[PDB]
């Protein structure tokens, strides 16, 4: 079995607890695990690397302040800024995201015409003709490599789910909570810190 | 060793009578529909499964209400509050909470409930009639029938089922079950709206019935504003 | 093929169709059909260890690091207890997997299996090179090249056994080649029955 | 080291692992059926 | 002086080989 875990792929299945309903449903999860993958390594690598939690990340950039996202990144040869100048702002950046991340929304769904007019088809969550460029999708198996993408996809975000809901208990953080249970599991866990109130009981 | 092969001819110690349903005719005259029988009012029925879940959650939430309430009333202590009781330490005091009871779990001294030891035994235990309940393991009964929630042979010592009507007794159930189900929901959130225990709020909703309400508690914000 | 000497006669059960075979199993503890799978699957394991281990350690006395003995009594941000609880749970979650995979079921087959056999050699170098002079890998390569001709194994505290270890070895082929020519090679009885 | 070790290990070799050895493989070919 | 080391493991690796040529006297004798 391909799958042998509680529930199934899209392409084959019930959807047990929920019905499956629209396409567009499964769309958006591979496309929310792919997001939610990436932010879940990223608040990892983030707590690792500079001990900030992400959940307050953005604290740090605002728009009298983004310089100090500066130093933040770990063995950086220079800053990230020109120094004492920061040119680097919460506006700054700003403008820039807004505008990337908006092209690459856009040509993703088909909103706007796809500037790389190579074939390639909107409304696909797995292209696979210009966004391989190492072939991994030509070669193997491509079916059971969808299926891992998607088992990391729901992994992912479940994983992501626990990150938000123990940043409202614990308050720590989700490599900080790491670390306490590892260093005890016997008396940190989530029920541990029920009975202990989580900072509102 | 022969075969002796022999008849039982054993009778069951309590076998209810036939009683038939002391129910009317109409069976669901309530707020919705039990499942097979009409149209879901608002929800949509999810799947065929969605029945059984119900059943399911609607028995182990009269059990745990019926265990908040019975409880609170021996003890005085709230049924989100009783877990701290038995930890993998000081899992001694967990034992005396039984109003009336001959011995102590914990016999007086270190002979006590262990958190680890109660835990294990919670889990090969219910984990496993967890799972041969559903399609999990296997059938050490094969005369019922996995998967169902009324299974009705070794499962009703008394035969209540057979006694009256089943499909009245049926509904009854899932009744009793949605009714247990949506009280238990209740206690939850006074659990975390007042941080006291359900037989608590009912006395002080009883004792001064216009005041400790939803919405006299709202005036203090939840004890959150 | 070449064998584990010129002048060897390969086992039957060792007709070179496994990777690495050169007819070296003088104690026959591969002549048993079912447990040689196994076997092979051994050496591949015990191999793949073994070259991760001599990486680990030259890579680590060559960069400065704690030695790979002294490695273990460092500060680490893990107790015993935690890491050795880690250990067991991923490292028997992974070999379930192995094991599985492996009832389920050329080039690059032998050089993985040379590779592996020179490290399982290398690593217990390695171990022997400590416990004789006390002197890590780099250290003890070093000491050598200062002085090749009285550095070395057999003028080392065990120098007197390595000396007639490698004679035993320099003389088993000659006492097997009388056995062939004389003996009919009509054994019996094999150095480990099983 | 040699006298601190040797004994120790070569006394249960000798007394209780070459003979359980020994035993079993005399059994196992004495038992052993002529065909 | 006691024995060093080196003599008594010498010695006994002479042994092992002596016992391996008993082994083979003993093959050949049951032939
Ligand atoms: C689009 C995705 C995205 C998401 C999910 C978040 C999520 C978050 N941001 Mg970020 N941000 C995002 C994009 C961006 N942020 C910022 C700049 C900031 C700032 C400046 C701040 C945040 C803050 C926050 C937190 C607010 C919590 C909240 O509303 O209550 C919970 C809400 C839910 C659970 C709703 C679901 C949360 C971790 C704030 C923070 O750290 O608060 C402590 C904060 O001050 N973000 C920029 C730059 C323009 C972004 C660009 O796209
Ligand atoms: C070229 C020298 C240089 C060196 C030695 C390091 C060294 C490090 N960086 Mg840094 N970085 C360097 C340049 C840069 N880093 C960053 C941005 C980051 C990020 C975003 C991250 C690191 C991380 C890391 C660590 C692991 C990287 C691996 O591979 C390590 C401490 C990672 C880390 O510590 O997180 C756990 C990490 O996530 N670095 C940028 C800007 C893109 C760099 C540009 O030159
Ligand atoms: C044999 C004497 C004995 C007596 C007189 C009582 C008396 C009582 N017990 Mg106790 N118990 C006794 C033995 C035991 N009880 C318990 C375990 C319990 C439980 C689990 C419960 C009671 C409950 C009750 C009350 C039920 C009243 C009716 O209905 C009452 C105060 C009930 C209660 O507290 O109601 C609020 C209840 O739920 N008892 C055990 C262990 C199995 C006992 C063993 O000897
Ligand atoms: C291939 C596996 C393996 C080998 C050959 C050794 C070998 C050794 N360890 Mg161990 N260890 C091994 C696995 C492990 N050790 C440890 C933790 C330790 C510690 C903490 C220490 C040793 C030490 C030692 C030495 C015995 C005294 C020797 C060098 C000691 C040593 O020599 O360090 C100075 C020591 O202090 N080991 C862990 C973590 C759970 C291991 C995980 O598998
Ligand atoms: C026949 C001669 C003989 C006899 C009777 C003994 C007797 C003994 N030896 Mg010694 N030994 C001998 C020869 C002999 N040894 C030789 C030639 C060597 C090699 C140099 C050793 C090396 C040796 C060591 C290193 C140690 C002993 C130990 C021992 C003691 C018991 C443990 C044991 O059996 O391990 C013996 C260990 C062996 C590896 C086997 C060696 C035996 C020889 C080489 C073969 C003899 C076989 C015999 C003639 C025929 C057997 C067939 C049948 C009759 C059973 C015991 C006092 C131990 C001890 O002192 O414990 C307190 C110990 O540590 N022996
Ligand atoms: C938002 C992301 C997302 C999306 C769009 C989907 C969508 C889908 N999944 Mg995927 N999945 C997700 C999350 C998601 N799932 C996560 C996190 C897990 C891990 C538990 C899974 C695990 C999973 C399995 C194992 C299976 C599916 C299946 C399905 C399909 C059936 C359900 C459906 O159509 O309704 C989609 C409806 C929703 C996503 C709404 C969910 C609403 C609840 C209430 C969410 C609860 C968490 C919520 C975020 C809490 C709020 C937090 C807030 C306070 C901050 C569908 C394609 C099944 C399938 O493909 O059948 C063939 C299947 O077998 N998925
Ligand atoms: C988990 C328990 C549970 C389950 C599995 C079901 C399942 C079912 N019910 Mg039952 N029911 C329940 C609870 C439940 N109900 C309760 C508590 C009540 C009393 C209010 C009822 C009253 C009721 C009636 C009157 C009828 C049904 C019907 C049905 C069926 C159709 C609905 C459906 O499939 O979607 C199920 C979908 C859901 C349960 C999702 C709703 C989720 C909301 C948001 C509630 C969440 C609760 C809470 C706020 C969570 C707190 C989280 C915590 C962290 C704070 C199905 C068998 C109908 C039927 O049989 O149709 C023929 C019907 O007529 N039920
Ligand atoms: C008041 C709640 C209530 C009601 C009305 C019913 C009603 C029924 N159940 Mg359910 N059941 C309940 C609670 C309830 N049960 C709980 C809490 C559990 C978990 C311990 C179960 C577990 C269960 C199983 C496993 C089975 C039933 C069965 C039955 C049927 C006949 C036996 C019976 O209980 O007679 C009614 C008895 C009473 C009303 C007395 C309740 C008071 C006692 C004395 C305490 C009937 C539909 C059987 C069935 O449907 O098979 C055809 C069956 O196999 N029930
Ligand atoms: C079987 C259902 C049931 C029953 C009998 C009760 C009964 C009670 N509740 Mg609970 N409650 C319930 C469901 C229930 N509740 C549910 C579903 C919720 C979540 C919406 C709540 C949330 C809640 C809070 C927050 C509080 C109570 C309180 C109370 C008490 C005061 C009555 C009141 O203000 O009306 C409560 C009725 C509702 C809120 C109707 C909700 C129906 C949708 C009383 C003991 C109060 C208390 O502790 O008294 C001192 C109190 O502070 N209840
Ligand atoms: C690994 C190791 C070890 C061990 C080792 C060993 C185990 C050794 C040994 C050695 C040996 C083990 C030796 C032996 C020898 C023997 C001999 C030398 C014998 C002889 C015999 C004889 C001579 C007999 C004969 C006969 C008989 C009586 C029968 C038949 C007939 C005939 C005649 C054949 C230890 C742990 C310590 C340490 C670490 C390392």
């Amino acid at each position: 079995d391909i799958y042998p875990e509680f529930g199934t792929y899209p392409g084959g299945g019930e959807s047990p607890i929920i019905p499956f309903g629209s396409e567009k449903n499964a769309e958006r999860e591979v496309i929310h695990g792919r997001w939610a993958m990436l932010g879940v390594t990223g608040a990892w690598a983030a707590e690792n690397g500079t001990g900030i939690p992400w959940f307050t990340a953005g604290t740090l950039c605002t728009p009298d302040d983004c310089t100090a996202v500066a130093d933040k990144f770990p063995g950086a040869v220079a800053p990230l800024a020109p120094e004492g100048s920061g040119y680097p702002s919460f506006w700054n950046v700003l403008i820039i995201e807004i505008v990337l991340v908006g092209a690459a929304e856009a040509y993703r769904t088909g909103i706007s015409d796809s500037p790389f007019d190579d074939g390639l088809t909107v409304g696909d969550v797995n292209p696979g003709g210009r966004f391989d460029p190492l072939g991994l999708a030509e070669s193997g198996d491509l079916e059971e490599l969808k299926i891992k993408e998607l088992k990391h996809c729901r992994l992912s975000m479940f994983a992501w789910l626990g990150c938000i809901f123990q940043a409202l208990a614990t308050q720590e953080g989700p490599i900080a909570n790491w670390q306490s249970h590892v260093a005890d599991p016997v008396h940190s866990n989530v029920l541990t810190n029920a009975a202990k109130g989580f900072g509102f009981y | 060793r022969r075969t002796k092969a022999s008849v039982p001819a054993k009778r069951s110690a309590f076998k209810a009578n036939k009683f038939g349903s002391l129910a009317p005719p109409d069976l669901y005259p309530e707020f919705g529909t039990y499942p097979g029988g009409g149209e879901s009012p608002v929800i949509p029925f999810g799947s065929e499964k969605n029945a059984e879940r119900e059943i399911i959650h609607g028995r182990w939430a009269m059990l745990g209400v019926t265990g908040a309430w019975a409880a609170e009333n021996g003890t005085g202590i709230p049924w989100f509050t009783a877990g701290t009781l038995c930890t993998p330490d000081d899992c001694t005091a967990v034992a005396d909470k039984f109003p009336g009871a001959v011995a102590p779990l914990a016999p007086a001294g270190s002979g006590y409930p262990n958190f680890w030891a109660v835990l294990a035994i919670e889990i090969f235990l219910v984990g496993s009639a967890e799972c041969y309940r559903t399609g999990l393991f296997e059938n050490p009964f094969p005369e019922l029938t996995q998967g169902d929630v009324t299974p009705g042979g070794r499962f009703d010592p008394l035969g209540f089922a057979e006694a009256g009507d089943l499909e009245e007794l049926k509904i009854k159930e899932l009744k009793h079950s949605r009714l247990a189900m949506f009280a238990w929901l209740g206690c939850i959130m006074q659990a975390l709206a007042t941080q006291e225990g359900p037989i608590a709020n009912w006395t002080a909703h009883v004792a001064d019935p216009i005041h400790a309400n939803v919405l006299t508690n709202a005036a203090k914000g939840f004890k959150f504003y | 093929r070449e064998l584990w000497y010129p002048g060897a006669v390969a086992p039957e059960y060792l007709n070179g169709s496994m990777a690495g075979d050169y007819g070296f199993d003088p104690l026959r503890l591969g002549a048993n059909v079912e447990t040689l799978p196994y076997l092979q699957e051994a050496e591949l394991m015990n191999g793949r260890w073994a070259m991760a281990a001599t990486a680990g350690i030259l890579f680590t006395d060559a960069t400065g690091l704690p030695k790979w003995w002294e490695a273990g009594a460092a500060d680490y941000g893990y107790d015993f207890q935690t890491l050795v609880a880690f250990q067991v749970v991923v490292m028997g979650v992974l070999e379930a997997f192995r094991v599985r995979g492996l009832m389920k079921t050329p080039d690059k087959r032998v050089k993985e299996v040379k590779n592996g056999r020179l490290a399982m050699v290398a690593f217990l170098g390695m171990v022997s090179s400590y416990a004789v002079t006390g002197l890590s890998p780099l250290e003890a390569l070093e000491a050598h090249m200062a002085n090749p001709q009285a550095v070395n194994l057999f003028t080392s505290a065990v120098g007197g056994e390595s000396v007639a270890f490698i004679a035993f070895l320099s003389c088993a082929p000659t006492f097997l080649l009388a056995q062939k020519t004389l003996g009919d090679g009509k054994e019996e009885f094999r150095p480990i029955p099983w | 080291m040699a006298a601190s070790l040797l004994p120790s290990i070569f006394v249960p070799l000798v007394g209780l692992v070459f003979p359980a050895v020994a035993m079993a493989s005399l059994f196992l070919y004495i038992e052993k059926e002529q065909v | 002086m006691p024995l060093s080391d080196t003599q008594v493991f010498t010695a006994l690796f002479v042994a092992l080989i002596t016992g391996i040529l008993s082994l083979r006297l003993g093959t050949q004798l049951y032939k």
